[PDB]
């Protein structure tokens, strides 16, 4: 890289402001009033004392991050609180002792009991610091509101040797650290709900307006990776994709009477071109709608047909 | 040496001697108010006190200036009517 | 352009490219999640990342305009005194736009309402927040700004100086005395001042001005 | 029932405290079952929940929330005829866009927006359908099924009641669009005629055939003719009634005119601001007479208060100087108002052309009633230009040129243009050191310094040595508010050498006191001229980068004094006008005319260097630069001592018996060129670009050129020889400069001429 680093903490520019001249005040001469001050612009010091000039770091705060839908970031002091509205605790402890387990950091001491645990120093590699971190950490969970809390608190953090004692880092690798974990229980959700799926039907719907789709097994996100494979054997070359649209593009063409029957469904009967699809999500499962290459939702005809043939699709 | 040319200056308020005549001692800073208006200049210390200055001067013609200093009392009343021209 | 995935990897993307110091790039990767995921579970740290890049890549407009929202939207954020702290930055360094700063011609006589701004942003940070830990700094920046504001009262003044209107000059000087009284460009504006007296024959009011003058002289 | 705490569940989008907040109890507050529904319908009142369920687990009090939104993605499929990009804009203004809360039950509400939007265009027939389909978190994507009408405006339109005007005519007025729009022009043009009782009376709008396009029927009432009976003037007129009865004016049976009304109501304010008075009040009571059908129009006037100005701000000048801007003002700080002085300041300030814009803006002091303070809006347009052309040599050794004027340097207004060209033989420079204002008053300071260092080396020796330099000190004099002056002196020293032998040079030569052979090379000559430079000139344009009215008149002398080795005076005349023709200045006609004109004083000729040139963007277009005019007319020449075979030969032994004419243009002592630009708004963004459709045309010659003694060749010192052409020229403003782009044929050319249509510079 050969960047030399140092430069993305500090603030643009010189620092010249810093060396301007010490406002005095002119004393007022033998019985003259001099309208002190009237307007804003008067000046409080407080002596800080504060990092000044390039010294001070300008980087973003850290923010500790809820991965999981509907859960809570706290912070305060040297603790990160993850909240998140589960049934049970003491299931959730060793999930969090299968991510760490899986990031191999040191564990000084331990306890399945108190559900907390104290690690050994914990190297950190940011390219935007120079001078790496050493986090000890305590990591515990304690339900409080019925939900469980995932808690992180910074025991002790060290800089290249000298143990450091300012705020924002503190903070940022407070937060590092507990990002690590969200991040972590993020991979085991996911990892665990796409396994599930591949390790493991198609069925036609209503969809609330009367039109009719096909709501197919999956959670959005799995559905979505898992659709443009799945539609080679429909016979439809993926176009366009944008998941954050849920829109695919397709440019259909039939299969061979030769080529339908391996699958194990009949041809459904619609004509060549460019068609289009709107994906939807379901908490466990996913919508899917087609539409005439000129622009029409096909009738409950078509839509039921394609029924087999998409469930035949999807037969592993 | 010779004068080519120069826009000219202006000032604020244009005094007539008969708006000088309408106001008499021992009047309050909003009588003064009413008829010779916000001064531009009030003495940041000496007191209460009005700066009326009618300074018009046209292009290289001179500067022509009158003056009107008026002191007030500590109770809000005026003391002292000084007017000058030129000098 | 962007791929198309999911947040997940293309947060840390930016996160790398932040780190890396690559900023067109980190602020192309953030504006695209911020539109595409409105209202993602980190949806706050961006806006905060994209104020750092955009405030490090010189994008000014879009910098000030980023923090506006962050403020409008959240006005108790535990690190709001970071979003403080850039308001005052970006009108700052907005303010020493040209290129004159490598020619070193001095400033102040450009409209320093963007100092003006910065000073109101700072002002409403350190008295807001007073431990902060941009607070000192902030402080220092401060005092500069003041001599800037003060400065640009110096030059309209002495402008009015040179063109005779001397009404304008002692208005301005009174201005800079109600508002500035403790600059070094006030203290230098006094003799402009107890001139315009003496040049609309009110000695008095100039001799006053030479008493003030006559008590901090050095 | 005390609540102990509280909970909530199902946040995701919204923050905790954002919805405590929102909410009318909180902890410890004595709440029954009334206040459960209130704070239920406030939490329903944020408009971010589609569900809001409150209830308690004996006294801990549970919110269970359902959230609506979140749009992510407006998508459009099957538009044409209306594009997405204001789709999306016209959704904006309806509430809802991309990035909001969806409402489930404003459902239908949207979509029946949707196919009213469509009317305005000419579609009638189309059904809209809308599309919702979630994402991975609580957000919602929304496409929308599009199903447009056939095109059909379709015809006609009809109007009942004209008998004073002919429909035709009336209808060619509208196109030259919406209903109201013409309406308003309609009722504008009949009022702008003189009819005032004129209503609208009924606006029938019948349905065709195919029910997508739409029959227009329109029923009036026009008055009779109208006539003013007088203007009467009453209220406050604070002492100043004889210019307010002479701005009444009224010419003898002057018809009604509701703009001249208005334009009369802000004659009257304007004269009034201009003694001080910022705030008039003047208000019209026209009572109307129906048996003769005149009508008198009472004006009651309240003068108010007049003197204001505090303070000057000047806000947007970024890189400009305050002082630059400040010195431009007419109007005082501490001053009367004095409008004239203040719209003056806009009007320099817009003269200055360092502006898109300037605005002023007079607002009040609060507490104060004689207070107010003027501050002048300003957007910066930057100055000057960084621009070369370079490449391509390779046969000679290197194609190397630069150039850049800055017109105002890092905001200082010393105004420079320095600009330079090294090449391979030839050597040139110029400096152009100038501030505006030396004195307070508008002194303008100059020094051009121009060199050149002409070794034109071939042969390096005997091959046209044309050394030069020379600086021009210069000094304005502003006399008034749109004319000023100058004084000035220009040295220049010239080193010319082995002259290739040509009549006119010659002939300048002979009178001069030299006599060179009229067939060697290597004659020298040294010259040194000291001459004074005085001009002259007016502008009272409105805008200084693209004037849309007004006239600049730049005239420049040159007069050799006593001690030169050369002897002349030198006449140069720069007239630009510019013309409006419609309202919004957007049609202009421009009248240029550049003139020059000099001659020997003490029975000697002008100097050949001094010619003028004519052919290029900056004289005539549609010709190569400086071809137009006097062409060389070459002796019977021998060498330069270098004489290679086939290359650059004009009149060279090596085949030539008698005197020879060329392309080479020298220019004359002589010069007279006009233009006649017609611009027009370019489609069409609505002032970043402006173009013209000119017609160009010019002429040089040289007045001491002897017609009697060369017969056998064409006359050089007649002027009926006039070169002309006409085209397009697109003037766009680059972030890296002003850019001019001519595409023009020359239909009258002369023999001699070099063409060049299409033209490209700076």
């Amino acid at each position: 890289c050969s960047s030399d680093s140092r430069y993305k903490r500090q603030v643009s520019g010189d620092e010249a402001y810093l060396e301007a001249a010490p406002l005095a005040e002119l004393h007022a001469p033998a019985g003259m009033i001099l309208p002190v001050t009237s307007g804003d612009y008067a000046i409080p010091v407080t002596n800080g004392s504060g990092a000044v000039g390039k010294a001070l770091d300008i980087r973003p705060p850290a923010q500790p991050l809820a991965l999981v839908s509907g859960a809570r970031t706290q912070f305060t002091g040297d603790t990160a609180s993850l909240l998140v509205e589960n049934g049970r605790g003491n299931t959730l402890w060793p999930q969090v002792v299968s991510v760490l387990q899986a990031k191999n950091y040191t564990i000084t001491q331990r306890d399945d009991a108190g559900q907390t645990l104290t690690t050994d120093w914990v190297q950190w590699n940011r390219l935007d610091e120079d001078e790496q971190y050493r986090g000890r950490y305590q990591i515990s969970v304690k339900p409080q509101g019925y939900q469980q809390a995932v808690t992180v608190k910074l025991l002790n953090l060290e800089q290249a040797g000298k143990p450091v004692a300012d705020a924002a880092s503190m903070q940022r690798y407070s937060t590092e650290m507990m990002n690590v974990i969200s991040a972590g229980l993020d991979k085991s959700a996911t990892d665990a709900a796409n396994a599930a799926q591949n390790r493991a039907d198609v069925q036609s719907a209503a969809d609330d307006t009367g039109l009719p789709m096909l709501v197919v097994r999956g959670p959005f996100n799995v559905v979505w990776q898992r659709l443009p494979a799945a539609l080679e054997k429909v016979g439809m070359k993926v176009t366009d994709s944008t998941r954050s649209q849920g829109n695919m593009a397709v440019t259909y063409k039939p299969l061979s009477d030769s080529d339908w029957q391996e699958l194990g469904a009949s041809d459904p009967g619609l004509a060549s071109g460019d068609y289009k699809l709107q994906v939807g999500d379901l908490d466990n499962r996913s919508s899917l709608q087609f539409i005439d290459p000129k622009g029409h939702t096909l009738t409950q005809s078509q839509n039921d047909a394609l029924v087999a043939v998409f469930q035949a699709a999807f037969s592993k | 040496e010779r004068v080519v040319y120069r826009p000219d200056i202006n000032q604020g308020n244009y005094l007539t001697a008969n708006d000088v005549s309408k106001i008499r001692v021992g009047m309050t800073q909003q009588q003064v108010a009413y008829a010779l208006g916000t001064p531009l200049m009030s003495d940041p210390f000496g007191t209460n006190t009005w700066f009326y200055v009618f300074r018009q001067q046209p292009g290289h013609e001179g500067v022509t200036q009158q003056t009107l200093t008026l002191t007030f009392n500590s109770s809000g009343v005026l003391t002292n009517i000084d007017n000058k021209p030129a000098l | 352009e962007v791929p198309d995935n999911p947040p997940n990897e293309i947060y840390a993307t930016a996160q790398q490219k932040l780190q890396d110091g690559n900023w067109r790039q980190a602020i192309t990767q953030l504006e695209a999640l911020d539109n595409r995921y409105p209202f993602g579970p980190y949806s706050q740290q961006v806006q905060l990342d994209l104020i750092y890049a955009y405030y490090k890549n010189a994008d000014l407009p879009l910098a000030q305009a980023a923090i506006d929202r962050f403020i409008r939207l959240n006005p108790t954020h535990p690190n709001i005194d970071y979003v403080m702290y850039m308001r005052g930055l970006t009108n700052m360094a907005l303010d020493d736009s040209a290129l004159q700063g490598f020619f070193g011609v001095d400033r102040s006589d450009r409209d320093p309402q963007h100092a003006r701004a910065a000073f109101s942003d700072f002002s409403k940070l350190v008295r807001g927040y007073p431990n902060s830990q941009y607070t000192t700094d902030a402080t220092k920046r401060l005092v500069f700004l003041k001599d800037r504001l003060a400065k640009y009262e110096y030059s309209v003044a002495e402008y009015y100086t040179e063109r005779g209107a001397w009404v304008a000059v002692v208005n301005r000087v009174e201005g800079m005395l109600r508002d500035y009284p403790d600059t070094q460009a006030t203290r230098d504006a006094l003799p402009l001042m107890e001139n315009a007296y003496r040049q609309m024959q009110m000695n008095a009011q100039a001799e006053k001005v030479a008493k003030i003058i006559a008590a901090n002289s050095s | 029932f005390v609540v102990k705490d509280i909970h909530f569940e199902g946040l995701q989008r919204v923050a905790v405290g954002a919805a405590l907040l929102s909410m009318p109890v909180r902890t410890g507050d004595t709440v029954n079952d009334e206040d459960i529904s209130n704070t239920i319908r406030a939490l329903f009142a944020t408009g971010n929940f589609e569900d809001v369920r409150v209830l308690r687990d004996g006294d801990t009090l549970l919110v269970q929330v359902k959230e609506r939104p979140t749009i992510a993605s407006i998508t459009f499929s099957g538009n044409k005829s209306v594009k997405d990009d204001m789709l999306k804009q016209n959704l904006e203004a309806s509430g809802v866009r991309v990035g909001e809360s969806l409402d489930r039950t404003t459902i239908a509400d949207i979509e029946k927006g949707l196919e009213d939007f469509y009317y305005s265009v000419g579609k009638y027939s189309a059904s809209v359908k809308a599309v919702v389909t979630p994402l991975p978190r609580n957000r919602v994507d929304l496409k929308l099924v599009f199903q447009e009408g056939v095109s059909a405006e379709i015809q006609q339109i009809n109007i009942v009641g004209n008998h004073a005007f002919t429909t035709d005519e009336l209808i060619s007025h509208f196109q030259l669009q919406k209903l109201a729009g013409d309406l308003e022009t309609l009722r504008s043009y009949y009022l702008d005629r003189g009819y005032a009782r004129f209503n609208i009376d009924s606006t029938q709008v019948s349905l065709t055939p195919d029910k997508k396009g739409i029959y227009v029927t329109v029923n009036i009432t026009e008055g009779d003719q109208y006539k003013l009976s007088g203007v009467e003037v009453s209220g406050n007129l604070a002492g100043h009634s004889a210019e307010i009865e002479q701005l009444t004016k009224i010419e003898p049976g002057e018809l009604y005119n509701g703009t001249k009304v208005t334009k009369m109501e802000d004659d009257i304010k304007k004269l009034l601001g201009r003694y001080g008075y910022a705030y008039p009040r003047v208000q019209s009571m026209p009572e109307i007479n129906d048996a003769d059908k005149t009508v008198k129009l009472r004006v009651n006037v309240d003068a108010g208060n007049r003197f204001y100005v505090r303070k000057i701000r000047f806000e947007g000048n970024d890189t400009s100087k305050d002082a630059v801007l400040r010195r431009e003002m007419r109007q005082m700080e501490g001053a009367w108002l004095g409008s004239d002085l203040v719209d003056q300041g806009k009007e320099r300030l817009n003269r200055l052309g360092f502006f898109e814009t300037v605005d002023t803006d007079t607002q009040r002091v609060p507490g104060s009633p004689d207070q107010v303070d003027v501050v002048y809006k300003v957007k910066e347009r930057n100055t000057g230009s960084f621009n070369f052309g370079i490449g391509y040599g390779t046969e000679s050794g290197v194609s190397f040129q630069a150039g850049v004027q800055q017109d105002n340097w890092l905001g200082t207004g010393y105004a420079v243009g320095i600009n330079g060209t090294k090449n391979d033989y030839q050597t040139y420079a110029e400096l152009s050191v100038t501030n505006p204002y030396f004195t307070v008053d508008g002194v303008s300071l100059g020094g051009r310094l121009f060199y050149n260092d002409f070794q034109a080396d071939d042969a390096d020796l005997s091959d046209y040595t044309n050394k030069s330099y020379g600086t021009d000190v210069t000094l304005g004099f502003p006399i008034n508010e749109y004319n000023s002056l100058r004084a000035g002196l220009g040295y220049v020293h010239n080193s010319l050498s082995n002259m290739q032998p040509q009549v006119a040079m010659w002939r300048y030569l002979y009178s001069m006191g030299e006599h060179p052979s009229t067939s060697d090379q290597d004659n020298s000559f040294k010259t040194d001229d000291f001459t004074f430079n005085y001009g002259w000139t007016y502008n009272k344009l409105d805008r200084g980068y693209f004037p849309t009215d007004g006239s600049r008149v730049n005239l420049t002398g040159k007069v050799t004094i006593p001690g030169s080795d050369n002897e002349y005076y030198k006449v140069t005349l720069d007239t630009a006008t510019y013309v409006p023709i419609d309202d919004d200045h957007k049609w202009v006609v421009l009248g240029r005319t550049r003139w020059g004109y000099g001659d020997g004083l003490g029975g000697k000729e002008m100097p050949f260097y001094e010619n003028f040139y004519a052919g290029g963007s900056s004289t005539v277009r549609g010709f190569q630069s400086n071809t137009i005019g006097p062409k060389a007319v070459y002796f019977p020449h021998q060498a330069s001592n270098y004489d290679p075979d086939y290359d650059y030969e004009c009149a060279t032994q090596d085949g030539a018996k008698d005197l020879c004419k060329s392309d080479d243009a020298v220019g004359g002592n002589a010069m007279a060129v006009a233009s006649l630009e017609f611009i027009t708004p370019t489609p069409f963004i609505s002032n970043s670009v402006r173009t013209s459709f000119f017609w160009d045309m010019g002429t040089v010659w040289d007045t001491n050129w002897d017609s009697s003694q060369y017969s056998g060749y064409p006359d050089y010192s007649d002027p009926s020889n006039i070169r002309m052409s006409a085209g397009i020229a697109l003037q766009w403003m680059s972030p890296l400069g002003p850019l001019v782009f001519s595409y023009a044929q020359p239909f009258k050319k002369y023999d001699g001429d070099k063409a060049e249509q299409f033209q490209f510079n700076i």
